């Protein structure tokens, strides 16, 4: 029979003013023969008709999917509101009801650090600029690189590690060429957090 | 003779078409008891090719699991071949398309050049068809889910199969070869299927489980829409599947019955099953099918596994009774093709049909040689030579396209109950060298047009009618000049009277005018309502673009004549004639570059509009329309304006000056403001916000607009941002003493429009003072609107 | 019914002599009415004898039952197979769970110490950051120490999968400001399989 699954926004949509946060709704193991899926969703136990339901498709023969895609409003994700989605269909018993909200909890404001390349990786034709941010709670949070105004995007960041206190830590690693590093060329670390003012900072990070 | 030379009549008695409707069955090899595996030992024991009946006109030998080395493959070759061509069953081997798109087999071998996908095709030949001592190839195409073949592999598919095209089939060297592709592609998603289509001898589609619909068929009918343009129907064929034994979700089809507990036989009923009707379905256009085919045809009789083992999988795995491996009859396959064959569609045209034999020989040439054809062929039918007496039977053919009489010399009648009843709606009617024809009987077929008529050829015409059509015979005509021949031709064996030159009774359709002279229309300003639809987009014309404006100019078409005889049809309203403009909207801009959907304006002041006139789908008509002495467009100043400060998102603030609305600015609050540079002092007469709800990406409640705002302009005339300091520049535009207000805005509109008071100022600033509800305001567009 | 969850060992047990590395076999949500719990263990295909179940636990009415099965460095360390096969009475066909060691030319780990940020000085405590990049495969240990003496207020991150098909990580110590100003040094150890015996320390103090 069909599952349901229902993941929330990117915490960067939640948390940036330039961005569009959506709840989606996924059911999977749609059959070819009761294809029709009618989506209802709920804000807060409120129905809302906004919507936007994409078409089925296909993941093996005669075995279908359907999103579902839920622009949500900044605040209301943020106020932890309920997003409820229901599904319905033939193939089920009865409609079946997933809800989620934002992670609750005393929000903790992220401590940026950015840490230089060692000694010993200069031997390196590539080097690796670190970024610490411990501290923060709740786990949502987003980490970029830039330079001179442009995105640095050779970088990986490490999911959020619960720390002794309570709250989370992470680190970021962005690698360049360690050309641009000597040259003295400024980087940034951009960190997205609920518990930031603006829920932003920038932290940078040049040679000595 | 030979088994190869017993094959050939095979092959060529059943691309003929001799055998009446088709019925093929893919035998899985590893169900053949010569079969064996890897290990060398037998797979299943329980059934043999050797044992298909004859009712099956094509066996596809479906390779898997059979080991390459098997002793199967002599049996295929040495025996079976032998068996099967005693009854009149031709032999397929069925290969998969990597095969020749390089994936895997021997395609790996040839390099994808021109010389090498040629050798290759021969390698191909020689190896599955040749040495495995069959009467064809099939190459299967098969839909993709996950690594879906490159432009650059279906390219090379075709040239190799174009090849193969060389060496066998219809168009081969060798013709005691089918060559058949099966597939599971859309023509839309077929690009092999194009190339190849002209040299198949059948198209195989299969269509296992439901396709769509009550009659669960869409899916069949919308593809057969496409294939016909590139095949016969006489070439079309769809498949069902059997059940075949441990299938999982993803190969569970339903296309026979299910296991009934208390009827072991009910998989060999055929009765309301998808093989039934697929065996009845027939295409709507081109003609009757060639057949049907089945997949696993050695599962022939085997019930379907219930509805309740319809999720079961490889893992979870819940076996059954129907699980377990039978010998079959093939009780379901000559059911099959006995109901086709039995099927009065597929009878023969007799003399029942077309009386002349001249005639009926020619259409069965051309349409197909069963009763079922007539109605559906729907392409063009040529008729010719001096055999043919009468035309009686030709209105069988209802869906004929064209229709083509050339040097019928012994025809000497045409009238309207011989001709299909395509030609009452448009149906194309050539005739030339009409030598012995004398009468042409036209009336009561809504001719639009006398086009394809060669009235020169036609020497020897007397009389004609084409009265009751929907011609227009007016001064400027070319349907005029036509009729004045046909009545010249008449003339010259006998005085033109009423009784041998009808054309009266038209009653021409009505179409919209491809353009309107209106180019700038003018108003006075009289304080009354006009209706721009009726002042400057009016109008009906004919098929020959004759122009009527109104009832006025209609009746005097109507009184049109040729020799004092009046051809417009007495009895034809005004009404039916003009079009009557539904679902015409019209779009104005004004000076304003404020939009309104309207056709009435009430010309109140002096005004200018630009004028785009839309049919529902599409503009038809653009112009200018002064009201009075007009006014001067305005254009948006702060168009691409320089965002110089804001107490927000510096990027975001941008978004208000790019001219679309599919972006919006906000902060984190109910206040906020952006000052902006126009680069130039420019004359502002109005002010134009697109609030939160303008927003075309994502659909924005009102509760998220602006209530109240204020612009603003820089107090300090002349003042040079230019040379100050970033941090001094952002202390100065936060603060409200150097901002004199211009305008205020009090009402939370979609779209707030204002006037100014002659406003010189380069720099701006836009407040937002408040929201419509909590939810922090937004909007989308800020237009400042006057004359550089 | 039953689950089963099959966890390998503990990467410093496969790297380390004074070590005995496990696989270990857990089966969840045991049922009160049928509770008997055969385990069935291979090695690459081939049966061993030598595992041993830890009786039931209630975690109600439900039970837990945990099979331990102690493997040789060398043979997880070549990547042989370990299969756990439980059978049960409310199964209907017994599960077969099955875990190795990641194929793929070992990578030999870079480790690199970072000393506190400026700004972090500003506070009581400071965070000395252990690099650990360019490793493969992911199986790896990381330990603090100084003077000697193991340091144990430290977290160290999962590792990560870097463009390059390499993992790194990041383990981070937190002392006292007090004790890294005084001028102490601290290790930094990581175990992986591609360090010469299996082990390498840097060092980190202020400077
Ligand atoms: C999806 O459905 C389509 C049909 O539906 C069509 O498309 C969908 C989307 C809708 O639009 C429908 O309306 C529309 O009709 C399938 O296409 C036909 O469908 C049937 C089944 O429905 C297929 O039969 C299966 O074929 C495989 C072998 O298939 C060969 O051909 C395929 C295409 O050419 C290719 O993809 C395969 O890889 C394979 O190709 C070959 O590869 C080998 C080397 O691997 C090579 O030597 C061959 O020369 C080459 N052959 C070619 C190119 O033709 C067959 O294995 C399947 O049977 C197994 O499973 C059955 C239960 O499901 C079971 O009863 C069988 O006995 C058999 O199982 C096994 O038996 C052996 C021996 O005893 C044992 O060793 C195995 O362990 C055991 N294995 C398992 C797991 O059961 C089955 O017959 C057709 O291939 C296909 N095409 C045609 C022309 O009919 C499409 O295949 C479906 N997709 C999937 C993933 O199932
Ligand atoms: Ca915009």
């Amino acid at each position: 029979g069909p599952s349901v699954f229902l993941f929330p926004p990117k915490p960067k949509d939640t948390l940036m003013i330039s961005r569009t946060p959506e709840v989606t709704c996924v059911v999977v193991d749609v059959s070819h023969e009761d294809p029709e899926v009618k989506f209802n969703w709920y804000v807060d136990g409120v129905e809302v008709h906004n919507a936007k339901t994409k078409p089925r498709e296909e993941q093996y023969n005669s075995t279908y999917r359907v999103v579902s895609v839920l622009t949500v409003l900044h605040q209301d994700w943020l106020n932890g509101k309920e997003y409820k989605c229901k599904v319905s269909n033939k193939a089920l018993p009865a409609p079946i009801e997933k809800t989620i909200s934002k992670a609750k909890g005393q929000p903790r404001e992220p401590q940026v650090y950015t840490l230089p390349p060692s000694r010993e990786e200069m031997t390196k034709n590539q080097v690796s600029l670190t970024c610490l941010v411990k501290g923060f709670y709740p786990s949502d949070i987003a980490v970029e690189w830039a330079s001179n105004g442009q995105p640095e995007n050779n970088y990986k960041t490490t999911p959020p590690v619960l720390d002794s206190d309570g709250s989370f830590f992470l680190y970021s690693k962005l690698t360049v060429d360690k050309s641009r590093w000597q040259q003295g060329n400024v980087f940034s670390c951009s960190v997205m957090h609920e518990a930031l003012h603006n829920h932003y900072t920038q932290k940078s990070l040049s040679l000595s | 003779k030979t088994d190869q030379q017993v094959g050939a009549k095979l092959v060529q008695e059943i691309r003929e078409g001799k055998r009446g409707p088709l019925y093929a069955g893919y035998f899985r090899t590893w169900h053949d008891r010569a079969s064996t595996g890897i290990d060398g030992k037998q797979q299943h024991p329980e059934n043999t090719m050797a044992e298909v009946p004859k009712e099956v006109d094509i066996l596809f030998v479906f390779h898997d699991h059979t080991a390459s080395d098997s002793p199967f493959w002599s049996e295929l070759k040495d025996s079976y071949v032998h068996k099967l061509h005693q009854q009149g069953t031709a032999l397929v081997q069925t290969i998969g398309v990597n095969e020749l798109n390089g994936r895997t087999g021997l395609s790996k071998d040839y390099p994808d050049t021109p010389e090498g996908n040629k050798a290759l095709a021969a390698a191909i030949v020689k190896a599955f068809v040749t040495d495995r001592g069959v009467d064809g190839l099939d190459i299967a195409i098969l839909h993709e889910f996950t690594n879906k073949r490159t432009p650059e592999e279906d390219a090379r598919a075709l040239n190799v199969f174009k090849e193969i095209a060389q060496l066998i089939g219809k168009n081969g060297s060798d013709k005691s070869k089918l060559l058949i592709m099966d597939t599971t592609l859309s023509v839309e998603n077929n690009p092999i299927f194009k190339g190849i289509a002209e040299d198949l001898d059948y198209l195989l589609r299969q269509y296992y489980g439901s396709q769509g619909g009550e009659a669960e068929v869409d899916t069949i009918n919308s593809d057969w829409n496409q294939y016909q343009n590139y095949i016969d129907a006489s070439q079309f064929m769809i498949g069902f599947s059997f059940f075949e034994e441990s299938a999982s979700k993803g190969n569970l089809w339903f296309d026979v019955n299910e296991y009934d507990p208390n009827n072991p036989e009910k998989g060999k009923d055929i009765e309301g099953t998808r093989a039934k009707k697929y065996a009845e379905w027939q295409p709507s256009t081109g003609g009757l099918k060639a057949g049907i085919f089945s997949y696993a045809i050695d599962r022939d009789g085997v019930a379907h596994v219930p509805s309740t083992y319809k999720n079961r999988t490889s893992t979870n795995l819940q076996r059954h009774e129907v699980d377990n491996i039978s010998h079959t009859d093939y009780t379901v396959s000559r059911k099959l093709k006995t109901l086709m064959t039995e099927d009065k569609r597929y009878d023969v045209i007799d003399q029942k049909d077309i009386p002349d034999p001249a005639l009926r020989e020619q259409i069965i040439q051309q349409v197909g040689q069963y009763k079922g054809d007539l109605e559906r062929y729907n392409k063009t039918l040529v008729l010719t030579g001096d055999k043919i007496q009468n035309l009686k039977g030709l209105e069988k053919l209802s869906k004929l396209q064209k229709l083509e009489l050339r040097q019928l010399s012994n025809v000497k009648e045409i009238t309207p109950e011989l001709l299909p009843e395509s030609m009452k709606k448009d149906a194309e009617l050539v005739m030339v060298g009409m030598t012995g024809l004398e009468k042409l009987n036209l009336s009561g077929l809504n001719r639009q047009t006398l086009d394809g008529i060669d009235v020169n050829s036609i020497t020897h015409l007397t009389s004609f009618d084409i009265s009751h059509n929907s011609l227009d015979l007016s001064e400027k005509s070319e349907d005029r000049k036509l009729l004045m021949t046909l009545m010249e031709q008449v003339s010259n064996h006998q005085k033109i009277t009423v009784k041998n030159t009808a054309f009266e009774n038209q009653k021409p359709k009505g179409y919209y005018p491809q353009t309107y002279d209106t180019k700038e229309g003018h108003y006075d300003v009289d304080n009354a309502e006009h209706d721009i639809l009726t002042d400057f987009v009016f109008g009906t014309v004919t098929k020959r673009n004759t122009f009527i404006g109104d009832e006025e100019a209609f009746a005097i078409y109507k009184e049109g004549a040729v020799d004092g005889r009046q051809y417009v049809s007495k009895d034809y309203t005004y009404e039916a004639f003009r079009k009557d403009y539904k679902g015409y909207k019209v779009h104005l801009t004004a000076s304003n570059l404020g939009e309104t959907v309207t056709s009435k304006v009430t010309a109140t002041t002096d005004e200018t509009y630009l004028v785009d006139v839309s049919d529902g789908e599409k503009v038809v008509h653009h112009m200018k329309l002064n009201i009075g002495s007009g006014a001067i467009m305005m254009e948006n100043l702060a168009k691409g304006a320089k965002v110089i400060g804001t107490s927000g998102d510096f990027e975001q603030a941008k978004k208000i000056f790019d001219g679309e609305k599919s972006d919006r600015f906000f902060t984190w609050g109910q206040t906020n403001w952006i000052a902006f540079d126009l680069g130039e002092i420019n004359l502002a007469k109005e002010w134009r916000l697109f609030n939160a709800e303008t927003n075309t990406e994502i659909k924005t409640d009102s509760s998220l607009n602006v209530a109240k705002g204020r612009l603003q302009i820089l107090k300090d005339t002349t003042i040079d941002l230019e040379k100050m300091d970033i941090k001094n520049r952002k202390e100065y535009l936060s603060n409200d003493e150097n901002w004199t207000d211009v305008a205020q805005m009090d009402d939370a509109k979609a779209i707030f429009n204002s006037k100014l008071s002659n406003v010189l100022s380069r720099y701006w600033r836009f407040c937002v003072d408040g929201g419509a509800s909590s939810y922090y305001p937004q909007y989308t567009e800020l237009q400042i609107l006057g004359q550089r």
